[PDB]
RNA sequence: AGCCAGGAUGUUGGCUUAGAAGCAGCCAUCAUUUAAAGAAAGCGUAAUAGCUCACUGGUCGAGUCGGCCUGCGCGGAAGAU
RNA sequence: UACCCGCAGAAGAAGCACCGGCUAACUCCGUGCCAGCAGCCGCGGUAAUACGGAGGGUGCAAGCGUUAAUCGGAAUUACUG
RNA sequence: CGCGGGGUGGAGCAGCCUGGUAGCUCGUCGGGCUCAUAACCCGAAGGUCGUCGGUUCAAAUCCGGCCCCCGCAACCA
RNA sequence: AAAUG
């Protein structure tokens, strides 16, 4: 299958283990599925401060 | 970074030239507010 | 002495632009790491690693030496520009503009190598212009755009040659090749190739809506047509047999069918036709030429392919310039240069794009 | 012809070169201390270094050197009962 | 063990989603069809309550979101209808 | 290798037929037509006749050489 | 007579 990567910039590449979740985008012709972004190889997104939980971004401590 | 998956195939002679004739560099054409295509059946906060 | 002034007030800050673009410190970090590898006496025992390493530390030498010369011959004139005003002595001034423009000659000659490292870069090119998927609005930006260079070709003092003109149907044209001769003609707009970007309210649209239209610029230098060299003897195998089917006595006995064999490559040429085997070795001899040939250019094709596929991979980053015209901002992508003077730009005022671009070296 | 000795100085001539110190070349090819010593003929080096040579001093004590002309020979010269 | 009594001191103990419309909750800055968002409709091309951050708010709460899964709405297989 | 035919602007064709003369269709350029493009209308330009020699006063044209193309023929054992 | 944007 092909699969979208939400958020802002990933570490993925070719041979990367990754999570996939369901969840089609209506732009893209034949996306049928989302990466899960803080699951596997994937990364969080860098520098999210807010819908963390989307995005695998950890609590920033203070 | 990521690579660009054109729809052109395998490249022959020039690279730019294929690029130019792609989905990539497409004419955007903006939608009129004011003028032809211009009517919003609705707002974009009403 | 106010122009010489002048002169001086603009070295210093070419020369402080050439430090940011060369990344001077580390530059000069890496002479220094290198020279302290060099006196080690373990290094010379490696004979290919060692000579390697002196290669690279004298152009990095050369480099820095430049630069704080640079740095301090003008620190001497602006010295000595003092004398030359108030004591007013003018044997002393003349030697100060001596040096100055010893000083500015040199710092042209390092600027000079920073641009034209590359081994085309001298010679003459072919900017090859073509029109984007946009339609008369396309178009139009490709002939904007061909204007403008040849525009800026003029300036500097090259030779423009239309080559070959496809005109567009209902306004510009939809491409054009241009040949541009002249002294490192190809060095000098290497640097173009690429997608330029056009945002303006189109002319040509009925509704007057505001276009983002696209034309890309390929620039490619004039290369010697090499000649097609002599296969030897020595490379090749030439075998002699009877014919298949025959038909006589004459024919069973007689080895006239040839065949030709590259020792080298492994390619093999057949010929039967004639009667005479001269005559099919002849023939032969030049089936197996033209053979080459073809290996040659599919050689050369196959190279040609990853390069592109190499250029293909950057994608979205082959656009350079956005040209925005209702905002009124020209913007260099690679670079980073904006300029408000889009008409200036489009008239052929390149010069501040394409300096920084060489500077960069993208 | 052997044999024993020296075979230097300015000097590593500059340049262009990654380096170039007789020997990568490009080019000049000088003068010096003089018995004689090429800004170098070969080997050698990352390049120097180093090892030879040219010419010269000493020993030794009679012929010697290499061109020309010709006579006769040698190699070049491998095949199938 | 449950349960009860005493001891000390606010002490050791709050997050998650969302705020264009559906759908409860809006502004400023940053970005400029880019980056990105999105369940649908669509948002973004230099004043974005739709992107990202902040302040303010709303809903849930030791949970809160996302995905998958079934029924519902869907009278959209209608026996009722 | 032999016998023929050819090479004439961007293109495709003529003329070469007994040497002096450069034509047709399309294309190119400038107008006009349309809101614009196409079509259409008007007006122009553009050829060292593959190349090198030869002979007539004179060569696209005749003759020869060379380069390129297209046919044909390249056979009997 | 009259094709297209
Ligand atoms: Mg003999
Ligand atoms: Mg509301
Ligand atoms: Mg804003
Ligand atoms: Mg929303
Ligand atoms: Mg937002
Ligand atoms: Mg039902
Ligand atoms: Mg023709
Ligand atoms: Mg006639
Ligand atoms: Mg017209
Ligand atoms: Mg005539």
């Amino acid at each position: 299958v092909t699969s979208y990567i939400g958020g802002e910039g990933h570490n993925l590449q070719e041979h990367s283990v990754i999570l996939i979740r369901g969840g089609r985008v209506k732009d893209l012709p034949g996306v049928r599925y989302h990466t899960v972004r803080g699951a596997l190889d994937c990364s969080g997104v860098k520098d999210r401060k807010q819908a963390r939980s989307k995005y695998g971004v950890k609590r920033p401590k203070a | 970074m990521s690579r660009y998956q054109h729809t052109k195939g395998q490249i022959k002679d020039n690279a730019i030239e294929a690029l130019l004739h792609d989905p990539l560099f497409r004419q955007r054409v903006e939608k009129n507010k004011k003028g032809k295509g211009s009517y919003m059946r609705k707002g974009k906060h009403g | 002495i106010n122009p010489v002034n002048n002169r001086i007030q603009d070295l210093t800050e070419r020369s402080d632009v050439l430090r940011g673009y060369l990344d001077y410190d580390a530059k000069k970090e890496r002479l220094e790491e290198v020279n302290a590898e060099l006196e080690q006496p373990d290094v010379w025992n490696e004979p290919e690693r060692a000579q390697a390493l002196g290669k690279e530390r004298s152009s990095l030498e050369a480099v820095v030496d430049t630069l704080d010369q640079m740095k301090q011959g003008l620190e001497d004139v602006s010295g000595l520009l003092e004398l030359a005003v108030e004591a007013d002595d003018e044997e002393t001034f003349n030697e100060a503009v001596a040096e100055l423009d010893a000083l500015e000659e040199k710092l042209a000659q390092l600027e000079f190598r920073r641009m034209f490292s590359g081994e085309y870069d001298s010679a003459d090119c072919y900017l090859d212009i073509q029109a984007g998927s946009g339609g008369t609005e396309a178009q139009d930006w490709a002939s904007m755009l061909e204007r403008m260079y040849l525009r800026w070709a003029e300036s500097r003092g090259f030779k423009t040659e239309i080559i070959e003109e496809s005109e567009g149907e209902v306004a510009g044209i939809k491409s054009v090749t241009i040949k541009i001769s002249g002294d490192y003609a190809y060095g000098w707009l290497r640097t173009e190739t690429g997608v330029h970007r056009l945002v303006r309210k189109s002319p040509f649209d009925s509704g007057g809506r505001r276009h983002t239209s696209f034309s890309s610029a390929f620039v490619y230098p004039e290369v010697d047509d090499d000649i097609d060299i002599e296969i030897n003897p020595a490379d090749l195998r030439i075998d002699v047999y009877r014919t298949s089917g025959a038909g006589g006595q004459h024919v069973n006995r007689t080895e006239s069918a040839v065949r030709i064999t590259h020792i080298p490559t492994g390619i093999v040429t057949q010929c039967q036709n004639d009667r005479s085997q001269h005559k099919n070795k002849d023939q032969a001899m030049k089936q197996m030429k033209a053979k080459l040939y073809e290996l040659e250019m599919q050689k050369k094709n196959a190279e040609k392919q990853a390069m592109e596929d190499n250029k293909s991979d950057i994608g979205w980053g082959s656009q350079i310039r956005s040209y925005v015209l209702d905002d009124s901002r020209i913007k260099d992508l690679r670079t980073g240069v904006e300029t408000r003077n889009t008409q200036a730009v489009l008239d052929g005022s390149l010069d501040q794009f394409i300096e920084a671009s060489l500077k960069a070296g993208l």
